């Protein structure tokens, strides 16, 4: 009853649920790195490299954060199931992991930013766009929006000593 | 075990062996020895002067002579005879030199040279008394232990993780073009780079990065090999040189992630020895408390010296009765004596000496140097007059009694012995120096005032006899340190270079200042440093000599600390004796909702302002947004005096909130002309402040504070005043030295001048040409306000070496310094700055004690037994039974039989360990079979664990195991590590995968959930961050405030390397400027930033200052900025000190030896085995059993059973419900009643209803009678 009623997980899990979208729309769009030689600029994405001058030619060649955003997406499917089944017996304990699965789906997408942040450095000018500012704004709703939630799951210490942890 | 027991006329030994003084005859040759190797001089390799060369021989008498008294000691007793255990070392101190004579005879070697140094230690077992030191110092060390093996795993979890994160990052260097020079410029340390990106671009033009080795210290400071890793996570926790290990990192990494690594380590590694500090005034306290009941005793001292008060004064009215024309003279000389004018003529001299005294210029025009003369001729001839009033009227006998007045003749004697001996001529130059010092003594005559100074002293002088036993203790500690490190190092600090390694060790006062200043926590890295580099530098033999500079801070503080409590028990004995409209929005929601969000976005613009550039893009934008905040700002103080009007103002916070929107609102009348500017946009810093008045928590602590500081006033004024007699005497002995010429040959004024050679590195084949000037040492002694200055930073710990070093080196007036000249006035830093840590260290102790009284000042309203008496009851009232998840399915119950056995307990503990020494090898240029191995113990160690949730949850079925919080914790690591073999694996089909990491090393977080003392200590913590976070928020504001005034006004300032303000330690952004402010908050040679900001630095050419003005951006508010940062951050870290004795005081005042709640918490865990079902109801026959198995503090004996504990639950009036089913509540009352004692019936239901009276008292919920029927399930 307890954690599930007060509306403190009321707004944390509202603001994941933003940022889920987000997380989502951050995978799928293409806009993550400016190719910008001075053309034959370009975006460099998840799935792939389009070239554009207005002429639109996309292809692809970055393969080691393509499938960490799998995992990444895989947390946020099984990090929804569990918080689905929560609100449905009275059950508190299923925001515990669920709370987990939130904070290791921002992580992914932070090595996903590192990883493709790297691939800048082995190539010409290059500047950041609109998605990766996009999977900036989903790392810090989820990685403080699960972290947050796991705090709220947990009850409080036993303040005073007759209580503890239960 | 006595040897063969016989009575020859050795017999008549016992009677010569323990006659009286063959205590005083082995005193006086202990203390040769002493002398003996204080007098051995080393010499680097194998050489012998000839006093050192006789002092070798001189070692065959007290070899002799201590064997000649030891044979004796056998002969006297036997192998009885090592009973005391301080005589056990006596027979050892001897054994090893007589094997010093066989290896002796082998040459005809050095490990037994450092065993003579034991030989003093004998002399604390001859002395007694120091046998109550030693006795008493081990006493303070048992409560220390959990705190203690806590900073022990917090080093452990450190090491590892800068292990794995920084192996092998810093071997970068900067050589040139190709060679082996390491390029620095000219007092850039040797610091690390990174060819790829993030750190270092190597601008030293002509010079390319490449591998090998530029490395930190010489060797001494990687991140490799675990030995190294816990060596500089060690260094880091002093927060002596973490900037360096910082700013390291932060190099060749790059930085923005490492500073998170090293901000909570320091941040971690005070929180923990800030509650080593409050352990050992635990133990000691609670003993004191039992003495306090001596109330009684106090009313007949009171008495005896009003006794004493009366008997003198009457006497005096006998005196001055017996020696009494003349007389018409004498009531004049009361009359003008006693007067309204005494109390103002002699001020207005006194007043003028102390102007008189302190004027002291170096060059003191002309005509300042015959005023000086002629003042103390004109004022000694009002002090002689003043004193002969004295002499007539008052009554001679009555005058010389007196010592404050006794301390006036020995002034007004000397200041005519100084002036008529100048008169005679014949005295040299160095006395003359010595009578112009005697003066100076003359500022103790302002301290005719201070009305409680007779109080003041008498706290201080009962003090130090508390400690004169101690503190003789800690110069012999001194002393033992000092004679072993003379013969480890002992002028092995040759090194064939040629910068100054000036804490060597080659002498005894070197090796005593060198002590001293490892002692005191400053600088004692570079001293390792050379230690370390001596012998072998870094090796395996060789770093090994760590050691010595571990123990000499570890025990050296120890011993420090334990002059903590002595003081503090000392200083507890004597504390025991339409207007509608404009009302609505004030109080709106809306309102007041909007300011705490508008506060926040208008200081995060305010902190990120440019702060440099004028003229860019975050620029037009902030304009925009500061003028229209403004706006919205004074709009609020319109709705604030429309309610109340013109007498609103009372408030302190009203007063800030005129005082900050008039000035931000002037701005827009200052951007009113440009199209006095940012002034007033720094003004508008001050809102949140308001925000603080705001809270509530703070009412308690700023308040018990101030209650402190009236009680210790009086220390702080007399602590004042040492610095100002102190910089007299300071100025007066070291005028216009410390003036240093650039190449240090040249000795004076007009010839250091023109250009002369810079040698490099270390050949005559690098010269390079640059000018000279006079330096002078930034920190001179010239005035007495401009000697404040300097004596302040040695008062602070920081920098004193090299300026100490410096007034040793000094030499006549304007002259350079001379190498080791007169190491005489090294005397003078060493009384001041050991005096100066007694005077704060007795109001450290004030800050203490006031608290002790004022947290029991709640508990005054006692009517009740005691404190451990009043927490049992509400452990009683209070608790209730205990889970108790017990499952059906015996499938499964099979598996739960093993999991919450001793089977699987030992297990997962083990194969953490075996985890923890997998992590521990890790070293660096490893070989690839080892790498392999470690490859597969990663896989190997995730399946265990992940073996471990998995029968866990099979076992304890979804509900009960997220239930505990170490669960979901172990949720946390498991998952991490499988996303970090996964990630590793996938790559050998690659940097980013340095997080996951961590949560390999994370595991070793569960070890201390089985090590049930720790965890109870860090509960305790979380359970107490209650008083503390909000003295935190004024921790953030400080840091927020002075970040945004310095960033301003030290930006333009022109990140030079090498000149202290750099590309690690900025002022220019935000948290560039956080950082740095926590260098000088922990005190990490802040007076080198004060330097860099100036008058003559330059200006960053990104700026404007478009012609000449290139070395004009340094704004010397500093002197006013980095002091008064520095004040306001030492009192404001008082309170953090404050805060701490606040909520944990009912655990450091504890007596875990009456009534200890780990008997109360372990009881619960019984009830588990015999009521499985959580009914909370057992039957009546079991509890016997239940009561023999709990422990003799709380159960019963094992003589077992009894009619004795079944006499005591039959005489305890225990109810049996519907069938005898007990609850626990009534059986925890009468179990804890067993120790908390008690009576038959009478006193019994006296003492049940006046429980019922104190909790119905303490229950501020009238309602809930089921407590008043758990007094009749407890009491009836
Ligand atoms: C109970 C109270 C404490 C007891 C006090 C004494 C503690 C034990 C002291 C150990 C004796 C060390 C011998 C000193 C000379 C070393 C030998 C040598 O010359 O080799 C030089 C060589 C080269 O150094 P070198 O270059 O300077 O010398 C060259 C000169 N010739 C050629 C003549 C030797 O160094 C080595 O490679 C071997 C070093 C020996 C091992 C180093 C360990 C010594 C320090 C251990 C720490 C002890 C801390 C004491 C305080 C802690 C309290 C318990
Ligand atoms: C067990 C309980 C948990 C402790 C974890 C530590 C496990 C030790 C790791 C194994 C040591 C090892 O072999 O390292 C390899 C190294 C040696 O390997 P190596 O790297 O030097 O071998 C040479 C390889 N090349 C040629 C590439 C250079 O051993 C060490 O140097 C470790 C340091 C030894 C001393 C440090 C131990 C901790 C100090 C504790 C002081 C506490 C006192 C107060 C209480
Ligand atoms: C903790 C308090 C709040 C944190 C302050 C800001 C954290 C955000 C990090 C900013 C990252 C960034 O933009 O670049 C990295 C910043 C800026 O890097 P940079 O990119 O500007 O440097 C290179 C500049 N160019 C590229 C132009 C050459 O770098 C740092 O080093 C960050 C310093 C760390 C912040 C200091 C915190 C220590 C003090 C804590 C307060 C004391 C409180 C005591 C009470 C306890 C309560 C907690
Ligand atoms: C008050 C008690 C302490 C006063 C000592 C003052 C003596 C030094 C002096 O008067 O002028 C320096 C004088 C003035 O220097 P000088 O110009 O006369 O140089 C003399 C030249 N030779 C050496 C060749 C003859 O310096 C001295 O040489 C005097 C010798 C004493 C050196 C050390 C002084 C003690 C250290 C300070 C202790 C402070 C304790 C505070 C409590
Ligand atoms: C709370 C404790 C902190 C309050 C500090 C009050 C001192 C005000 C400092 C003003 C100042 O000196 O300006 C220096 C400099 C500007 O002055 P300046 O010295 O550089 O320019 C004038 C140059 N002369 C005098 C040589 C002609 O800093 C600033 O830009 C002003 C902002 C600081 C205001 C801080 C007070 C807020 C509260
Ligand atoms: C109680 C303990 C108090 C200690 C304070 C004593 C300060 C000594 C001042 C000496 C300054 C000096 O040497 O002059 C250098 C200069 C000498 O000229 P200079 O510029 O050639 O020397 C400076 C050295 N360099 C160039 C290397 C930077 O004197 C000046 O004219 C500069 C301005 C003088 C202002 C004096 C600073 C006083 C600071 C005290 C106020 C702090 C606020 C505290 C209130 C809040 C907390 C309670
Ligand atoms: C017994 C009880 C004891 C007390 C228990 C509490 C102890 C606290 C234990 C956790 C410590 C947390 C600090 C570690 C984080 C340090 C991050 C770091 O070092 O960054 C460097 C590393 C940099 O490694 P890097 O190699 O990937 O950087 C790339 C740079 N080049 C390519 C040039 C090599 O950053 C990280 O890997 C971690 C980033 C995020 C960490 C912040 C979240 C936590
Ligand atoms: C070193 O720098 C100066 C100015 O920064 C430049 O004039 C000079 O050419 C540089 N040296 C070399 C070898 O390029
Ligand atoms: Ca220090
Ligand atoms: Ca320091």
């Amino acid at each position: 009853m307890s954690p599930t009623e007060a509306p403190k997980v009321r707004v944390t899990l509202f603001c994941i649920l933003v940022g889920i979208v987000l997380a989502m729309t951050a995978v799928v769009s293409d806009h993550w790195a400016v190719l910008s030689p001075h053309c034959e600029a370009a975006h460099f994405g998840l799935w792939r490299i389009c070239t554009k001058r207005g002429e639109k030619n996309c292809s692809y060649f970055s393969i080691s954060a393509a499938a960490i955003s799998v995992f990444s997406l895989g947390f946020l499917i099984m990090g929804t199931i569990c918080a689905l089944m929560a609100f449905r017996k009275k059950r508190d304990y299923l925001l515990r992991p669920a709370s987990m699965f939130y904070v290791f789906a921002g992580l992914c997408l932070f090595v996903s930013l590192e990883v493709m942040r790297q691939s800048v450095k082995r190539m010409i000018e290059y500047y950041y766009s609109w998605s990766f500012a996009c999977a900036c704004a989903a790392f810090v709703l989820l990685f403080l929006g699960g972290i947050s939630l796991l705090l709220f799951s947990l009850p409080r210490m036993p303040q005073n000593p007759w209580e503890s942890c239960m | 075990f006595c040897l063969t027991l016989q009575n020859p006329l050795r017999k008549a030994c016992i009677s010569i062996v323990e006659w009286k003084p063959f205590e005083t005859i082995i005193l006086l040759t202990i203390f040769a020895n002493c002398v003996a190797l204080a007098v051995y001089l080393p010499m680097p390799e194998d050489d012998n002067n000839s006093l050192n060369l006789g002092l070798e021989k001189l070692e065959y008498f007290f070899l002799t002579v201590f064997s000649i008294e030891a044979a004796m000691k056998i002969i006297a007793y036997g192998f009885l005879f090592h009973q005391d255990a301080y005589l056990r070392s006596g027979w050892n101190v001897l054994d090893f030199i007589i094997v010093f004579l066989g290896v002796f005879t082998a040459i005809l070697v050095k490990a037994l040279r450092a065993f003579r140094v034991l030989r003093p230690l004998r002399l604390v077992s001859g002395v007694p008394s120091l046998q109550v030191v030693l006795n008493s110092i081990f006493k303070a060390m048992l409560p220390l232990f959990h705190i203690a093996l806590l900073v022990l795993f917090m080093v452990i979890i450190y090491a590892i993780i800068g292990l794995e994160l920084f192996k092998g990052k810093m071997h970068k260097t900067c050589y040139y073009i190709g060679t082996d020079i390491v390029a620095t410029v000219e007092n850039e340390k040797p610091s690390p780079c990174a060819r790829t990106g993030s750190g270092r671009p190597c601008t030293i033009n002509g010079s390319e990065c490449r591998g090998g080795w530029p490395g930190p210290n010489h060797g001494i400071t990687h991140f490799d090999n675990f030995g190294f890793s816990m060596l500089t996570v060690y260094q880091c926790i002093t927060m002596e040189g973490w900037t360096d290990v910082l700013y390291w990192v932060n190099d060749a990494i790059g930085n923005e992630w490492p500073w998170i690594y090293f901000v909570t380590l320091i941040l971690l590694g005070s929180f923990f020895i800030l509650n080593l500090v409050l352990g050992v005034l635990s133990g000691e306290f609670t003993k004191e408390r039992e003495k306090a009941k001596s109330r009684g005793t106090f009313q007949k001292l009171r008495e005896k010296q009003q006794l004493e008060e009366d008997l003198r004064g009457y006497m005096s009215w006998i005196t001055q009765g017996e020696v009494m024309w003349n007389r018409v003279f004498r009531w004049k000389c009361h009359d003008l004596v006693k007067s309204r004018v005494f109390y103002w003529l002699v001020i207005l001299i006194v007043a003028l000496n102390t102007l008189s005294i302190a004027s002291e210029h170096h060059n003191q025009p002309l005509w300042l140097t015959h005023l000086q003369d002629i003042a103390n001729r004109v004022l000694l001839s009002l002090f002689t007059i003043e004193m002969l009033l004295k002499m007539y009227g008052l009554g001679l006998r009555q005058y010389f009694m007196s010592i404050f007045n006794r301390f006036d003749c020995f002034v007004v004697c000397s200041g005519i012995l100084e002036l008529l001996l100048v008169e005679s001529g014949a005295m040299t130059p160095l006395g003359i120096s010595v009578l112009r010092c005697i003066r100076l003594l003359r500022l103790f005559k302002i301290t005719k005032y201070w009305t409680s100074l007779s109080n003041l002293v008498a706290s201080l002088l009962n003090s130090i006899r508390s400690i004169a036993s101690l503190l003789l203790l800690l110069f012999l500690f001194i002393i033992i340190f000092a004679l072993l490190g003379m013969q480890l190092f002992g002028g092995r600090y040759d090194f064939e270079d040629t910068e100054v390694r000036r804490s060597n060790f080659d002498n005894f006062p070197q090796a005593l200042i060198s002590v001293f200043q490892v002692l005191t926590g400053e600088d004692w890295n570079s001293v390792m440093y050379n230690g370390i580099m001596a012998y072998g530098g870094p090796s395996y033999p060789g770093v090994l000599v760590c050691i010595y500079f571990i123990i000499l801070f570890v025990c050296g503080n120890y011993i420090l600390l334990n002059v903590f409590l002595a003081i503090a028990v000392d200083n507890l004995a004597e504390a025991e004796s339409v207007r509608v409209l404009c009302h609505r929005i004030v109080n709106a929601t809306w309102f007041t909702n909007f300011i705490l969000l508008f506060i926040l976005l208008s200081s995060a613009a305010l902190a990120a302002e440019d702060p440099i550039r004028a003229e860019s893009v975050r620029n037009q934008i902030l304009g925009y947004f500061d003028i229209a905040f403004t706006s919205v700002f004074t709009v609020e103080i319109v709705l604030k005096m429309t309610t109340y009007g013109a007498f609103l103002h009372k408030g302190s916070f009203c007063r800030n909130y005129f005082n900050i929107l008039d000035l931000l609102v002037v701005a827009v009348s200052l951007i009113s002309m440009g199209l006095v500017v940012k002034i007033l946009r720094v003004l508008r810093v001050l809102r949140p402040l308001r925000a603080i008045n705001r809270a509530k928590g703070l009412k308690h602590v700023v308040q018990c504070v101030f209650v402190a500081i009236r009680t210790i006033g009086n220390i702080v004024l007399v602590t004042t005043l040492l610095q100002f007699m102190f910089a007299c005497i300071g100025v007066q002995l070291f005028k216009g030295k410390f003036f240093s010429c650039n190449d240090l040959s040249k000795m004076t004024e007009e010839e250091c001048r023109g250009y002369y050679y810079v040698y490099k590195d270390g050949d005559p084949t690098q010269m390079e040409l640059r000018p000279r000037q006079w330096i002078h040492n930034d920190f001179h002694f010239d005035n007495v306000l401009s000697a404040m200055m300097s004596l302040f930073t040695v008062s602070t710990f920081e920098g004193w070496p090299q300026l100490l070093y410096r007034a040793i080196d000094s030499n006549e007036e304007d002259m350079g310094p001379v190498y080791n000249n007169r190491v005489e006035m090294a005397i003078f830093f060493i009384i001041y700055i050991i005096l100066i840590a007694f005077f704060m260290m007795n109001i450290f102790v004030g800050f203490v004690i006031v608290t002790f009284q004022e947290q029991g000042e709640t508990e005054y309203k006692n009517c009740e037994l005691d404190k451990n008496q009043r927490q049992c009851v509400q452990y009683a009232l209070k608790a209730r039974p205990l889970r108790c998840y017990i499952p059906k399915n015996p499938y499964q119950y099979q598996v739960w039989y093993v999991v919450t056995s001793s089977y699987f307990e030992y297990l997962m503990f083990a194969l953490i360990m075996l985890n923890t020494i997998c992590l521990g090898m890790q070293h660096y240029h490893q070989s690839e079979e080892m790498n392999h191995i470690s490859d597969i113990l990663n896989v190997a160690f995730t399946i265990i664990f992940t073996l471990e949730m998995i029968l866990k949850l099979l076992a304890f079925k979804a509900r009960g195991y997220f239930g505990d919080p170490w669960n979901v914790f172990d949720f946390l690591i498991v998952i991490g590590s499988i996303i970090d073999v996964i990630l590793s694996e996938i790559d050998t089909f690659r940097i980013s995968s340095a997080f996951f990491r961590l949560f390999r090393v994370m595991r070793l977080i569960k070890l201390l959930s089985r090590a049930e003392g720790v965890r109870t200590l860090l509960w305790t913590f979380i359970k107490s961050f209650q008083a503390l976070p909000y003295v935190a928020l004024l921790i953030v504001m400080l840091f927020f405030i002075y970040a945004v005034i310095g960033m301003q006004m030290f930006g333009k300032i022109a990140l030079v390397d090498g000149t202290q303000i750099n590309r690690n330690n900025n002022f220019q952004t935000f948290p560039q400027a956080v950082l740095l402010l926590f260098r000088c908050a922990t005190g990490e040679a802040w007076q080198e930033i004060l330097l860099a900001c100036s008058y003559g630095k330059l200006c960053d050419p990104e700026s404007d200052y478009a012609p000449g003005e290139e070395y004009t951006c340094g704004t010397n508010f500093a002197y006013y900025y980095f002091i008064s940062f520095y004040m306001l951050c030492a009192f404001l870290i008082i309170n953090l000190f404050v805060a701490v004795i606040m909520d944990n005081f009912d655990y450091l005042t504890r007596d875990w030896s009456i009534l200890g709640p780990h008997h109360l918490d372990e009881f619960k865990a019984i009830w588990a085995e015999y009521d499985p079902e959580a009914k909370g109801r057992i039957k009546h026959l079991d509890v016997v059993t239940l009561l023999r198995r709990i422990q003799p503090p709380l159960g019963f004996g094992k003589f077992c059973p009894h009619r004795v504990a079944c006499k005591r639950l039959v005489g305890m009036n225990m109810p049996l419900n519907s069938d005898g089913t007990v609850t626990f509540n009534a059986t925890l009352f009468a179990l804890v009643r067993t120790a908390l004692k008690i009576k038959t019936e009478g006193n019994f239901e006296q003492a049940n209803e006046e429980l019922r009276a104190i909790i119905k008292k303490i229950w501020k919920r009238t309602s809930m009678k089921l407590l008043d029927q758990v007094i009749p399930p407890i009491g009836d």
